[PDB]
């Protein structure tokens, strides 16, 4: 969308999740920096009204911010010029079984955002946990249309944030833990017409291929593999769904992310490479058909469900030459880098060296080298497998910082034990089928339940790390990067922070209400920069708490891992606004006083 | 299975020690029912139609009916 | 309880609800003041991790806060020196079923401290929705003993806040919406033993009164009028339910609180004066005997029932003697204040002139002469009434400077429509027999549903106000004032703000994540002095945002006055912590890092 | 009725024009059931005396056993 694209440009906009189209996460805004964030303090705050998860982050645009909530997934307005009222809210009514088909928390990642054009006004794009993906008039908040994009009674339902391009909205899939097949599906904003929809298994004439599929890699695999790497019928049930992100590159008109864990978590139940599975692909915008196709993860054996965030850069690699490339920090914990136009892998490293599902992810081959060690199977229990399930990286979206060339990467340190055992499918319930243990990895502290974090931050050419940070707990909310030279991000155990971009010091935190799983963002409003982020813990690693779980192996191995949350954290929900000395409106005290 | 030994590109599964090529039959067959199996898919479709019958109806009438 | 009264004295401790037992909400620390209020900002915050309304306010002793919560009523308790880590936690287990027993959402007004000596550790007490008292050793927060002081099957809970005075555990009653007949009890805190119980009506053996019993003022009424101003046994669903405040004078070793409205609202049900429902209480400690008692409401036909917060003073009368005084702003809309040894009136004053179910409260009668013109009575619609049953004042605990010699006054702007209607009493169900509306008052905007709060401070003995200044909405939480010449408050729309003493000029305010019906409290800690207040929206004036009403005379009334309120807050639940500057303990970015 | 006519102390309460100055037998009667009127003190009762034996056994053994 070409307004996205410059509206992505101003420091007043925060216009799309990822910030603009690239998944940058990079402000070029300066006013905070080094030498004044200790000065930040809150400028307002704003309580959701729900409790659980508080995942993605407000947008801002056209002067308004626009709040997304867990289940119900309640939307509001606000007009920052007076951030008291409620400009609007839309509160959709759900089925309440809807709940019981989520397996990671009530979470919702947030609003896309379309401009407008002659035909149709700006629109605010959600996704409800019931399977809905909802447009509606940004100004008004009132209905534009409803589509029908999931049906929890076959166990799916929609966690993730729809994302505009043109003028399409592309809405990915989740439930691979009850055997949903990954789909993803676009529709035309103006009409609400289904333009496209792809699945992550099966036949070709399902999975979507271009005619120059992995041309440039063809050792990738090409036609076929949807079916062929699985026995029979199983990739019915195959898992695949794509619930995290998305990068989009207007000039190659290319859009990239990555699609989950096969089902069961069985691995004996389900032989072969389980294709399409735990796979980067760029796909055309307009037709959807797949360019390329890499398969991080063939044969799933740990649930490293490999949605995570796409970050797109330009730099130039280590023959000089300058490279388009899209960079990933995947669950499995290797941070990938590929050419985004050829697809070609250019680097591959484990974003911590405990990694040890895997040897070396060779680059010429493209295939992750298995130590037989750690991987999974029936009649087994594994041991101290790293990454845990959980992932050395989840749904946080980092950031990248353009001039730096350096990702900053929020990490947990996570291991796990793990073993599968036989159970069969039903629609509609869960489909998981291994009983896991998760604590924090070798470098933190498993006795004491914490260590379980780190903040790294990345070049994915040289594959050296500029600094790494541990952090208390994992770090699940991601990272936002600015020309200040501060990164920022907030943590489970209920503070958002910064540190210096260059040498990871920590250089200010404060204390939010509840902890942190969602990013910070930041806009400039009449000549303010402000950095604003959701509160309210909640998603997989606080389960314990959210549910009131005691056995470790409880919350898909979640809970043994997180005991100690409750001790730093309780549940919450809500916006909290931060400025230089905490600079507000509402400095005037006049302003929204009774009478004028 | 170090994941390094291909059939096909793109192919590369083994089957672990002492774990047969195919499950079918064996003590790790899923017996799964192509019914329920089948299930998702006819969801899919009957979301689809009433999507359709949606979006003619947005078409004609310039207001959406859920 | 001497110890208690050693620790009001000192600017680090807030060790019961009203700050001290005289319940001035008056704090010398000079820290903050008009001059530097603006510099006022977020120090750290701390969600609760439950919704619906936050009444009362945190207690701070020792180098430690309590916390308490709506149903199911936990409590937390937070080291100063480190807050974002939860001491110790106490949740309670409750028959979810209470929540359908309390009127006016599941509030409580907070807990109370025993501060120990040879024979127990100091003590943390709360009261618990189900009808439960508990004590929990305040350093570790095990249970010491837990009481039941109510049954929810007969209509009984508790929302109040423990009183503790001497070695006594002091808990009102709830449930006069339910027909239940008031009861106030003592427990003596190292056993666990009661010590008394009086109700509210019935025989003189029921109520307990001193052999001296209104002496010096014969006039009030003495004997035999529990049950001689009711018709035959209709006192023993008679009301006059205690769930507002207490003060005491250690001195005279007497306690003084209101008693509520008589049941049903339906008048015409219940012939007769009501005693001793809406009475002003002094009674002894130990023995709780009633020394004096007057009816400030006879034979009420409002429901403006009589549970305010009392504030004791020592000033000079009209005639330059010294009196000891206690000043009681009620729901009728009168400000009383007596003498409090001998309960002689002194003043009575209206505390806005808009006032109309009574034309004057004659001093020497002691009587309120009625108008008619806005009484109820079954087969009439009242119009206009004001006070509406919500109050003038409701259970806000508001303030008193004893220098300026004002108090604070947090008042609502509310009056009624009102038509009662014939109903059955059975216990365990509702017992209301009135339908209401309520709207803003004369002075405020009825059309727009605003203008509904005022601030006011008041000279008890001239019984002018120093100044006016409205609200947009009523004023629900309280207030608190401090020798910086500053009077604190926080609204229904989300504020806690600042005025000054002297002129009531606004000077600074913040806006909060949820609306505030609690009051602000302070204390200092490493010489830092701080500013707190609980947020969360809800009691009577917000039931139709908390549970989704929208019929005008719904929520008793409530729901369309406050159909804005929604606009301008969601529900919320919390505590957001204030200093100058913002300054914290996490200014030391190293608190409470990794490692370890 | 203004509240001000008083048959003796504390006790001023008069019926308002046309009502009857005792509601029993009147079109007002309440018709109570008087064994509806006695549950919350027998609610009572039975709370003060379980609290007693919890007392009484706190007294005897230094832990309160609800
Ligand atoms: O398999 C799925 O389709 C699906 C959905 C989700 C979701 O929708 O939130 C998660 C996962 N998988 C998953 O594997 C996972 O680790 C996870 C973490 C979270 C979270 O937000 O904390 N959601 C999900
Ligand atoms: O009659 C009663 O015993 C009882 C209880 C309460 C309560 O327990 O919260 C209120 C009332 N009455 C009442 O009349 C009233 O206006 C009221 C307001 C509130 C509130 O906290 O917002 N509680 C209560
Ligand atoms: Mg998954
Ligand atoms: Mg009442």
């Amino acid at each position: 969308n070409d307004k996205l694209v410059e509206l992505s440009k101003s420091n007043e906009n925060w216009v799309m999740q990822g910030k603009d189209f690239s998944g940058t996460h990079y402000s070029t805004a300066k006013q905070i920096n080094k030498d004044n964030v200790k000065k930040l303090r809150p400028s307002w705050s704003f309580s959701t009204g729900v409790l659980n998860g508080h995942e993605g982050a407000p947008l801002v645009v056209n002067g308004t911010m626009y709040i997304h909530t867990p289940f119900p997934n309640n939307t509001f307005a606000i007009d920052l010029d007076e951030p008291g009222v409620i400009k609007w809210e839309h509160k959709p009514k759900q089925d309440p079984a809807a709940r019981a088909v989520a397996c990671c928390d009530v979470v919702n990642r947030g609003l896309a955002y379309w401009p407008g054009d002659d035909k149709a006004p700006a629109m605010i794009v959600k996704s409800l946990l019931d399977g809905h993906v909802v447009a509606l008039n940004a100004e008004t908040g009132e209905e534009y249309w409803k589509v029908e994009n999931g049906d929890i009674s076959v166990g799916q339902t929609e966690t993730a944030a729809p994302f505009v391009a043109k003028d399409l909205v592309i809405q990915g899939s989740s439930g691979a833990e009850l055997g949903v097949r990954g789909y993803v599906t676009a529709y035309d904003i103006h009409t609400g017409e289904m333009v496209w929809r792809w699945y992550a298994t099966g036949p070709d004439a399902d999975v979507g291929l271009d005619k120059d599929f992995n041309k440039h890699n063809p050792h990738y695999g090409q036609k076929g593999l949807g079916t062929s790497t699985w026995e029979d019928n199983a990739w019915k049930i195959g898992g695949g769904t794509n619930w995290g992100w998305y990068a989009y590159d207007p000039q190659l008109d290319m859009f990239y992310y990555g699609s989950g864990n096969p089902a069961p978590w069985n691995e004996t139940m389900r032989p072969g490479d389980n294709k399409w599975t735990m796979t980067i692909w760029g796909r055309d915008l307009e037709t959807g058909l797949a360019k390329f196709g890499y398969q991080k993860t063939p044969h799933d054996e740990w649930d490293y469900a490999g949605v995570n965030v796409m970050m797109l850069s330009e730099q130039k690699d280590k023959n000089g030459k300058m490279r388009k490339l899209l960079t990933h920090p995947d669950r499995n914990g290797i941070i990938y880098t590929l050419d985004r136009e050829t697809g070609d892998l250019v680097s591959a490293n484990k974003m911590d060296d405990t990694a040890n599902w895997v040897k070396k992810v060779d680059l010429e081959t493209g295939l992750p080298i298995r130590d037989p060690e750690y991987g999974t199977r029936m009649g087994h229990r594994s041991r101290d497998v790293c990454p845990s399930a959980m992932g050395f990286h989840n749904q946080g979206f980092d950031s990248y910082d353009p001039k730096r060339e350096l990702f900053y990467l929020g990490i947990n340190h996570l291991c796990m034990d793990w073993e599968p055992f036989m159970l069969p499918y039903r629609a509609g319930q869960f489909f998981v089928g291994a009983n896991v243990w998760t604590y924090p990895g070798p470098k933190g502290d498993r006795q004491n339940g914490i260590g379980s974090g780190q903040v790294k931050a990345y070049n994915a050419i040289t594959g050296e790390f500029a600094w790494e940070k541990m952090e208390k707990f994992s770090v699940w909310g991601g990272t936002t990067a600015t020309e200040g030279g501060l990164v920022f991000y907030g943590t489970l155990d209920g503070f958002i922070k910064a540190r210096d971009a260059d040498t990871g010091k920590l250089l200010w935190k404060f204390k939010l209400p509840s902890g942190v799983i969602g990013h910070p963002m930041t806009y400039t409003h009449k000549g303010t920069q402000y950095v604003a982020i959701n509160y309210g813990v909640g998603g997989w690693p606080a389960v314990g708490l959210v549910f009131d779980l005691n056995d470790p192996s409880a919350g898909l191995g979640a809970v043994g891992a997180f005991k100690e949350l409750a001790k730093n954290t309780q549940m919450g929900g809500g916006v909290m606004v931060f400025s230089l000395d905490g600079k507000s409106p509402y400095d005037d005290v006049s302003l929204g006083e009774y009478g004028m | 299975y170090d994941g390094t030994k291909c059939k096909a590109a793109g192919d590369c599964w083994e089957a672990k020690p002492g774990f047969p090529d195919k499950i079918k039959g064996s003590k790790y067959d899923p017996k799964h029912s192509e019914k329920e199996l089948n299930k998702q898919d006819a969801a899919l479709k009957a979301m689809e139609k009433r999507n359709a019958e949606r979006v003619e109806q947005f078409k004609k009438t310039g207001k959406w009916v859920y």
